[PDB]
RNA sequence: CGACUCUUAGCGGUGGAUCACUCGGCUCGUGCGUCGAUGAAGAACGCAGCUAGCUGCGAGAAUUAAUGUGAAUUGCAGGACACAUUGAUCAUCGACACUUCGAACGCACUUGCGGCCCCGGGUUCCUCCCGGGGCUACGCCUGUCUGAGCGUCGCU
RNA sequence: UGGAGCCGCCGCAGGUGCAGAUCUUGGUGGUAGUAGCAAAUAUUCAAACGAGAACUUUGAAGGCCGAAGUGGAGAAGGGUU
RNA sequence: ACCCACCCGACCCGUCUUGAAACACGGACCAAGGAGUCUAACACGUGCGCGAGUCGGGGGCUCGCACGAAAGCCGCCGUGG
RNA sequence: UAAGGCUAAAUACCGGCACGAGACCGAUAGUCAACAAGUACCGUAAGGGAAAGUUGAAAAGAACUUUGAAGAGAGAGUUCA
RNA sequence: CGCGACCUCAGAUCAGACGUGGCGACCCGCUGAAUUUAAGCAUAUUAGUCAGCGGAGGAGAAGAAACUAACCAGGAUUCCCUCAGUAACGGCGAGUGAACAGGGAAGAGCCCAGCGCCGAAUCCCCGCCCCGCGGCGGGGCGCGGGACAUGUGGCGUACGGAA
């Protein structure tokens, strides 16, 4: 994802949970050099990731 | 040596930028700017620089607040009312 | 350098004089301001004269003016004393009271009280309601004039 | 006094204002104390001191000052002067008592500077060049 | 400058003289005429009319 | 002349407030006059035009007796194109020449309710004025 | 499809929270979209979306700002919110009844002293 | 310098997205000056505010 | 005639004078004469379907509401809307809103560390943990509460 | 040639007439297709791509830096290279 | 008035200088820009008005100034110079 | 009549908001700035600080054919040009 | 060795208020040169001028005589015209330099302390009700707090004032 760049791992990953209705394993963010704080979201062993991708519209 | 090899080592600053006026005058070891004197309560400007005045008076920036000052007063200053509805 | 002849003058140019030069271009758009104001201030105090109140004669001083007579400031208290108007009320009716005139001469002094005593005469005090009580005079003289007076009241000629 | 505040002497110039030792500043000391309690409490409105004693040393005085949002002088309807904010910073101005004095305005022939508002604008007044539209 | 003399004064006889002299050659015809006036067909030419 | 002395009869001043016109003003500046039938029947000279009046081209190239419906009001522009009123570019692709208001006739109004009022408030101030001046 | 202020005004305030939460998914999809090509078409929708997200949460601040003005017009004491801003000097004036409070002094003056409107010559 | 300030990362960001040049459509619009962004600062010949 | 060079003229280049325009200045005048801890000026960083700059705005971000207006905006798209309807688009602007630095305020300027009250998950007040909210600058006045003193007394 | 304003006379007014100021700003020559593109040993053959190859790439050969490196990693500085 | 020929004449301008074609300086070339202004005070000359007077300022009265920030008038006409 | 105090008015105003005018300048002028100017650019910094207006009534801004790798041409066309 | 008055002082994230920075054409208070002129220069001049610091307002400052005068006397302040380039200052050189009167623009005058009389007759804050509330006010009612006799309020201030 790109996220707002206020944003904590904790937060994103209570944001993940309640948009997607998901759970997460790890939240890993960084920021682009651009501005744009990006996250990549380890989601928990439970759960496709291209499943989800594909219920939010991305593949 | 005095020029060109002395050019050289120019590896480290003195200023950077300062976060009340923006410009990068904020010198590290004095702590201070040399611009707006940052920490000095109080602006720093001088008669001497009339173009400096100039540059970062009133005007120049948004005036975001200033600017619908002067429409608030020109209709009046009224407070807490609308116009007749529909 | 002077050349043959001439006044071996004293210019005061030598300040920076360029920098307090007062130029008059306002002067006409002044002269309306200060003329419309006092029109204003006339329509404001409405059948009470323009010119302001009533002053007294009075002396200049030096041998030099001596001679002419102006308006002064107002009148003194014994030129009131002596003409019956309470100080107080003397200012609510448009007559001139200064309080620092001496008063030396006779001369000076009986010609004052003659001067309130005519103004009183030829002054028409309106009553303070519609319905009329004492002293407001009666309603002939009113509506034959609520007029201002032009210039100054009860001139002085020399 | 007052001594003149350059390193050393070292007034470079004209041996006109070679000086540093015997001067002497222009306001009073006792102007001096007002302005000082009016810098301090900014809110107060510096009204007016008194002396209370002087060693050597030091002098001492007593400015009395008013809050001007005090509803007790806000309503009082005979200080609601002070309240005005014209008369903000009064002692900073020259305008108590004291440093009235400084300022060096009286009636009559002993002044003349200081003839119109001020020492400064009489000055002012006197060095116009008033060119009138016609000459 | 600003203060260059734009204003010129003029003596108040001198001012009433030259208005004088322009209303006496506002008869005369050929001063009338030289000006430019198109005067031809007017009937008198200190030219004075009905007051309504 | 004009005597009102808050008004500005300045070149530089009235062009610049003509050309840094707001929309709702430019509505204004557009007019255009109605036809002799019309200036007779609803007693108006003129009226701001609009997107889909029927229209004659009176000055101009496209000058002519024709009555084409109005296409579009480009008030950045200061001009409306109208139907038939076009020119074929290089490539054949037909392009609507714009023509000002003003240089055109309003045959045929497109009426709604606010134009009707509009129309009924312009009528009555030019009777109002008849009378005053009778 | 459209969303005004109009009607949003009576609404309920659980009601308009709904409706601003299924327009901000809504966003969310476009946004989406954005990324992944979408369409013009979709493209649109998220100025629009946008405006009216505005439009709804506009019109709850403004509910929840008239109620709260209502809870305190009477009481002495309310927040600076709430308080009439008009320009720093000018809530420092005299307070309407407080600049004209005469001296009973003065009061005496006017009642003894009245100015009287007078003419003259006659 | 690969130890950046957050502060000084932003203001580089910023920079960063100044640089881009100007979409050709805008050429196109109805009162339309702009040419190319003469704004464009190339790494190489000057150096930032900085 | 040959090439080259010089001179004049024609035409073409180079170059941008001249002339003609002017939504800019310069000057004189008129009226009013309003910033800020309810957070100013200034700075920063953001925000457009495609937008870099200028402008415009502030996470409600090329703007929301309201009122006036009455069909556009338009570089292209797309759209809306029934323009016999609070209604496009402008204007006004009284309601709402207003990120971060900045007098600049929890303490620091790393964008780092905190304290104290309440709320949701977390608990089932178990404190933790996470998230949200509200406080936490200095100076000063009027009062309030707690006090200090071999300061001056009184009673015990 | 150009494509939108301009002049004569009588008066008034001026930021009113240039060859020069090592004058100011802009432009253009001769000098001139001249000086010059010489520090640190080195290139060659074939092919590929390609409109086009002394210079790209691949292969083959011949050379150099010669681990105090012309190699492999950072600091500061740059700021997307 | 364009070019060419021939006879006679004929040194490069600016400038400071007693003296410049100078082995005195400035000047490759062209365009545009570019330096005795304005205010005040004095003096003399000249033109006009009035004349033992003259005067206009400053102020005021007449207009929303289209032309007017003009024009006109004032026991202020003369406080005063 | 000092050593305490308040007070409108005629007065000032190259900053601000909002207007009006000119015997002014007319893109090397007029403000540094008619334009994305206190911009680009320079300087560690205080500070310094430009250049740059004009197709046409309308974009009708040159479809198509042809030579060339292309830039460039040759025809054709638009325009009163 | 306590408890209680007061006095002088602290501390509160105590309740409620204010002040802080900006702009700076004009304005008030300080500070304060040197180019320059004098055909040199040091006093003088440039100049109480530039720069420096402070504080304001729509204007500011000033202002209701410890004034002018010397008259047959004027009568707060500010502004203009004049006084006047005058009286005066000055290496009496360069240079500098006001005021009163006179005519106008405007015009407006007032209040304390004190001295005295009046049961502190006064003020602030609480709390309950009625109105009014986008410049927190009126009226009433509370043995509800405090300020205040080390002096609040009414009368009164030199033009006299009180009884
Ligand atoms: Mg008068
Ligand atoms: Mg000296
Ligand atoms: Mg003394
Ligand atoms: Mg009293
Ligand atoms: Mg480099
Ligand atoms: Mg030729
Ligand atoms: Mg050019
Ligand atoms: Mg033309
Ligand atoms: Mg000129
Ligand atoms: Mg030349
Ligand atoms: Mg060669
Ligand atoms: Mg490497
Ligand atoms: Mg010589
Ligand atoms: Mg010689
Ligand atoms: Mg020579
Ligand atoms: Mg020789
Ligand atoms: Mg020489
Ligand atoms: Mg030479
Ligand atoms: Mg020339
Ligand atoms: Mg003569
Ligand atoms: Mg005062
Ligand atoms: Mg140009
Ligand atoms: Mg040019
Ligand atoms: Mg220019
Ligand atoms: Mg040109
Ligand atoms: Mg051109
Ligand atoms: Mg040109
Ligand atoms: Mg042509
Ligand atoms: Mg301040
Ligand atoms: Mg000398
Ligand atoms: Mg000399
Ligand atoms: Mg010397
Ligand atoms: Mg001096
Ligand atoms: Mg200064
Ligand atoms: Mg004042
Ligand atoms: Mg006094
Ligand atoms: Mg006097
Ligand atoms: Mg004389
Ligand atoms: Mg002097
Ligand atoms: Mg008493
Ligand atoms: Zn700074």
């Amino acid at each position: 994802f790109i996220v707002d760049v206020k944003a904590n791992k904790h937060q994103i990953k209570q944001a993940v949970k309640k948009l997607y209705d998901i759970d997460v394993a790890k939240v890993n963010t960084l920021i682009r050099p651009d501005g744009e704080k990006k996250a990549y979201v380890r989601l928990a062993p439970d759960y496709d990731a291209l499943d989800v991708a594909n219920k939010i519209g991305i593949i | 040596t005095k020029g060109t090899s002395s050019f050289g080592k120019r590896r480290n600053k003195t200023h950077t930028l300062c976060r009340r006026c923006g410009s990068k005058a904020y010198h590290l070891q004095k702590s201070t700017c040399g611009k707006c004197g940052y920490p000095a309560k109080r602006k720093r400007k001088y008669n001497w620089s009339a173009k400096a005045k100039r540059r970062n008076t009133t005007g120049t920036g948004r005036m975001r607040h200033l600017k619908i000052v002067y429409r608030r007063f020109r209709h009046g200053f009224r407070e807490g009312t609308t116009p007749k509805p529909k | 350098a002077p050349s043959r002849n001439g006044m071996i003058l004293k210019p005061h140019f030598h300040k920076d004089w360029q920098r307090r030069v007062a130029t008059w271009f306002n002067q006409p758009a002044r002269k309306i301001r200060r003329r419309k104001a006092r029109q204003a201030r006339a329509r404001r105090i409405a059948p009470r004269p323009a010119s302001g109140p009533l002053r007294p004669i009075v002396r200049c001083p030096t041998v030099r003016y001596h001679t002419k007579v102006r308006a002064g400031r107002g009148f003194s208290l014994e030129e009131l004393r002596v003409a019956g108007i309470h100080k107080k009320v003397a200012r609510t009716i448009g007559i001139s009271v200064d309080p620092r005139r001496r008063n030396k001469s006779t001369e000076s002094l009986q010609a004052n009280v003659q001067r309130l005593k005519e103004y009183r005469s030829k002054l028409v005090l309106f009553p303070r309601k519609p319905s009329a009580p004492k002293k407001g005079d009666s309603s002939a003289e009113e509506l034959k004039l609520a007029t201002q007076l032009t210039g100054p009241v009860m001139p002085i000629r020399n | 006094g007052r001594k003149r505040p350059v390193p050393k002497g070292a007034t470079y110039g004209k041996p006109v204002h070679h000086g540093v030792n015997q001067l002497k500043f222009a306001r009073s000391l006792q102007s001096v104390a007002e302005e000082r309690a009016g810098r301090h409490c900014g809110a107060l409105r510096v009204l007016n001191s008194y002396w209370v004693g002087e060693d050597s040393t030091y002098k001492f005085f007593e400015v009395i000052l008013i809050d001007p949002f005090h509803k007790a002088i806000r309503r009082n309807p005979d200080t609601q002067w002070i309240t005005k904010p014209v008369h903000k910073h009064r002692e900073m101005r020259g305008l108590t008592s004291a440093g009235r004095k400084s300022r060096g305005l009286g009636k009559g022939h002993k002044f003349h500077h200081t003839i119109g508002g001020s020492r400064r604008a009489a000055w002012r007044r006197r060095n116009t060049l008033q060119l009138h539209r016609y000459r | 400058k600003t203060w260059r003399r734009w204003h010129r004064r003029v003596n108040t006889t001198q001012k009433r003289y030259a208005i004088c002299s322009a209303l006496a050659a506002s008869a005369l015809p050929a001063l009338v005429m030289s000006k430019g006036h198109r005067i031809e067909e007017v009937p008198e030419l200190p030219l004075v009319v009905e007051d309504k | 002349m004009k005597f009102n002395p808050f008004v500005t009869s300045d070149r530089s001043k009235n062009r610049k407030r003509h050309f840094n016109a707001p929309s709702h003003i430019r509505r204004k500046i557009m007019s255009s006059p109605l036809s002799k039938e019309l200036r007779q029947k609803y007693n108006v000279r003129s009226m701001p035009i609009r997107k889909d009046d029927e229209v004659q081209v009176v000055r101009g190239h496209y000058k002519g007796q024709q009555i084409g419906k109005v296409v579009q009001v480009y008030r950045k522009k200061y001009v409306i194109y109208i139907e038939r009123v076009q020119r074929e570019k290089a490539n054949g692709t037909t392009v609507h020449v714009g023509i000002h208001p003003s240089k055109v006739v309003i045959t045929r109004l497109k009426l709604d309710k606010d134009r009707k009022k509009i129309l009924e408030r312009k009528a009555k101030s030019r009777q109002v004025g008849k009378e005053k001046g009778k | 499809a459209k969303i005004k202020a109009r009607d949003l005004r009576g609404k309920k305030k659980e009601e308009l929270l709904k409706q601003l939460d299924d327009l901000k998914v809504e966003l969310s999809q476009l946004r989406v979209a954005k990324v992944t090509g979408g369409a013009a078409s979709k493209l649109s929708k998220i100025r629009v979306v946008r405006k009216s997200i505005a439009r709804v949460l506009t019109v709850i601040n403004q509910t929840q700002k008239e109620n709260l003005r209502k809870f305190y017009k009477g009481k002495k004491y309310k927040p600076l919110d709430l308080r009439p801003k008009k320009t720093r000097a000018m809530r420092r004036r005299l307070n309407k009844h407080e600049e004209s409070l005469k001296t009973k002094k003065q009061q005496r003056k006017e009642r003894l002293y009245p100015l009287r409107k007078y003419a003259v010559k006659a | 310098s690969s130890h950046k300030t957050f502060r000084i990362k932003r203001f580089l960001a910023k920079k960063q997205k100044q640089n881009r040049p100007i979409p050709q459509w805008i050429r196109m619009k109805t009162g339309n000056k702009i040419r190319y962004n003469s704004k464009r600062r190339h790494w190489r010949r000057t150096k930032l505010g900085l």
